[PDB]
């Protein structure tokens, strides 16, 4: 049950980012906020749910070298 | 020159407003006759019903002139501002530096004195 | 350069209060206790640590080097004249 | 009592890392705020917690080195 | 559906450069706030997802040297 | 009273950790502030305050070597 | 749909460097604001966009010496 | 004096530690502001204080050697 | 355009560096902000466009020397 | 009068630290505040006069040495 | 027309330097404001317009020595 | 009229100290707001009146060593 | 006309310097704010146009030395 | 007029020193504000018309050194 | 430069502090004045 | 070189202070004001000043006066040497 | 003085705005008769209508000085605002450092006690 928050994540962290993530509404005294997180924390939280998550691999491990 | 040490502060903040806001005043008729004066001209509006439906829609023009080269202008001169003229109605007693001037529109309305 | 070597080593430290001449003297450095202007001058004792508060201070300043180049730049012109002079530079020098 | 805000908290992290983290709600005439962490803080908490909890192995002792 | 948001945030981008990213919009009473995302955490935005894609080469393997 | 503070600073970390901490709380005409404290001082504040009290082992000593 | 683009672009850049980027407009009631950017970034966007554009060469390549 | 009123700062501390720290309170039209101060010397004024009293040893000569 | 355009940067720069770039303007149930910028980034603006365009010389070839 | 301003200086320390430093009031209309001041310099002042009054030793000289 | 653009940053200098550049005037209803530049750009600037223009000299070149 | 001022700064230092320097009274339509100093420069005059005042001596020459 | 203006600004400067440098001055409805400038930049600028003027020495050519 | 320009500036440094300078006044719809000098800048102008003018020595020439 | 050697070595510590000059000789520099020159 | 090194050595320090430059001179460098080449001032001890706040009392350290500049006639004259012929250091 | 340590510092407050703005003013007649008083002056506007139309545009000048010198000035004592002459109509409660003093403008209006 990870796939649909990595979804979630995603799906918020693209509207976030272009225009669509609600700081706070206004309602003529029902007015709401949330705290705001930054890109570089949500790129972080992506990532570390996708590893863990039955995603394959994406990042492999050193680098060869020969001549 | 006054024993405030804030009128002639404000004296200071009228010039430049009226300098920066407004226009220039050309008065005909009255003592002053033809006189130049600078101030901020405004027309709100006001609508009156009388009757059933009687609505007379005008407006109420002012001025807010400074007091110094408005004294003695009485009631029935009247004033031209830009292409356009007006005649004053009330002159309001000055704030501390300036005051307000009320306009009617067109030709004052005969004198009715005696 | 002779000259200048004098006045930067002249000026041994400074002191940094906004009390009067007089009274940081003779709070800072000692003096006074004179006969009866030129300031006043300070016996050389010893040690004379002196007490401070904040808003002063006395600063004694490092100076410079005073031969920064100054010898192998001399012996340089030497040899030039030297040459000039028709004589050996180690004699002239 | 570990369990239940094990899953609290990290979702905590999932609602405040999208967007929902609210920190204060004004209905008219009442509004009370709260006061909210950072993110990795928050994280650190994440981590504590769960291995001090009979959790898994999620940590290896060093690494060794072999020709 | 990874081109719609590459063509959206890349429309959002020129949207954001010129004037156009409304950080807030009121309406007497009818107010919300969208939380602001700077142009280089975008722009490395765009870097990565359009070479993600299929999206046509737009990177070189270094640079060799000759004499 | 100690155990209980340990419960009840317990208690505070959490709650304050994922959302539930209340910077202040207004009612039309009444309304109260707290001083919010940071979360590392409140992290040693449960530290040493459990230390102090009979509570078990926590932390060990220096670790040696041997070949 | 780079050259309208572009020119767009510019337009934007000199009314902004002059007078004319409106950043908040209210109207008693209606209000909305816009996010600014800075004057650095918006001028490599331009050069970058132009550059990429079917417009001709503007920067050459390192310049040799010669005795 | 001393002992009560180093218990009442001690409990100040907790108060202010978890969330009851009073900073400002506002009744209809009257209201009162309280200064606020840090943890740390707040556990200073705490802990230099238990020096000063008659209570009981919490500090050690340094710490000597032995092979 | 770029006379009428450098003509018109450099008035803008004229007015804003005596008394007259209007920040944001008021009058009762309307107002408007255009965006401020700075000065060092106006004037090299205006030397990038005077050297762009067709006018007169302004600048010279390093300098040599001579004995 | 250096021992009232003593004991005066004594509870300003306990009650500022714990609660009791007043920021300000406000009676509908009738407000007043006051200029916050330091712990450090506060206990530098009470440091001073106590010393400094006919108070007795608090604070010996240097420290010897003997083998 | 730049010697009476030399005049009005003449004036649009001293007025500044004590007392008379305005930043905003506000009349009930109808206000303007307008961006504040330092003394010193207007110092460079002042500058760089009197040495373009017709007024005679103001500084000469480098400083030669003799024996 | 040195102890005039000298008595007032010492008690303006003692009344700042504790709670009492209001930087602003405020009654309906009545608000004067005062400057504040710091403590230290306050000190600072108090440091500099009260030597050229001539009062009891308060600093001495240096220090000598003898064996 | 520059003596006159020099005095009316070492006026202004006395004036700045003690209470009487007005910032903003408030009627019903009718307020202006005068830009503030520092109090250094107006010691060098008064010093700037005292020293072109033809008022008594205060530059003397440096200071040589002599034995 | 240096004579009561000394004693002008000198009680200005006394009555903001202690509390008695007035940032603002504020009556009912009628305010003003002044600039809120420091106070190390004024002893500078303190120290430097004192010397300027008729007023005595205050200050000698170095410091001879003699064994 | 002898006579700058002099007083550039000779003011070797410097001690500051809002106490009494004579209390804090007594508090820091050993001081005797327990039982002019300070 | 010589006459940059000239320079450098003859401005040693500099006298910072809005005071008027009489009263800096009197006041810093000791000064002989109670008798336009400004004013001598005579040498003596250290005379440590008293600056007022806001003064300041920079020495300027200059610079290493031959920095390289003779070993930059060695390779100089080595390659004039060679135009004359005659050995280097019988030249130098 | 006074046991709010808070009157001191509003009535110095008072001292500070009335020597700020507000310039001084003279008595005369009455049991304070010539002395100098320094407040602040203003005048609002105020329009009645009576009958059909009868607009009688006034002033209403007000002082607001500190009590302890307009002690014992009742009412039908007069004043003036340096050239302009005045008169007390009603003096407000103490404030806590002060009072409004309410004038008229002309001669007081008889006496019509008893």
């Amino acid at each position: 049950t990870r796939q649909e928050e990595l979804a979630a994540a995603r799906a918020a962290l693209h509207d976030l980012m272009t225009g669509k993530r609600v700081a706070t509404v206004q309602k003529d005294g029902r007015r709401v906020e949330f705290t705001a997180t930054s890109v570089s924390d949500l790129k972080k939280y992506i990532a570390e749910l996708e590893v863990q998550t039955g995603m394959t691999q994406r990042r492999r491990g050193p680098a060869g070298f020969y001549v | 020159d006054f024993d405030n040490l804030f009128d002639a502060a404000i004296a200071r903040a009228d010039e430049t407003i009226r300098g920066y806001m407004g226009t220039s005043a050309t008065i005909t008729s009255g003592e002053q006759s033809g006189a130049v004066i600078r101030g901020v001209f405004d027309d709100p509006e006001n609508i009156s019903y009388a009757g059933q439906g009687v609505r007379v829609e005008g407006s109420s023009p002012s001025l807010f002139v400074r007091t110094d080269e408005v004294r003695q202008l009485r009631r029935g001169d009247t004033l031209t501002i830009g292409e356009e003229n007006f005649w004053v109605d009330r002159v309001s007693p000055d704030d501390g530096g300036s005051c307000h001037l009320w306009l009617g529109r067109g030709v004052p309305p005969a004198v009715n004195r005696r | 350069q002779l000259q200048s070597a004098i006045v930067k080593a002249m000026y041994a430290a400074t002191i940094e209060s906004e009390l009067d001449t007089q009274s940081a003297m003779d709070f800072i450095l000692g003096a006074n206790s004179q006969e009866q202007y030129a300031a006043a001058p300070v016996r050389l004792g010893g040690a004379k640590v002196p007490h401070l508060m904040p808003g002063d201070s006395l600063n004694l300043q490092t100076a410079q080097d005073t031969d920064n180049g100054y010898s192998v730049f001399e012996q340089s012109l030497l040899r030039y004249i030297a040459a000039g002079l028709g004589v050996s530079y180690e004699q002239l020098s």
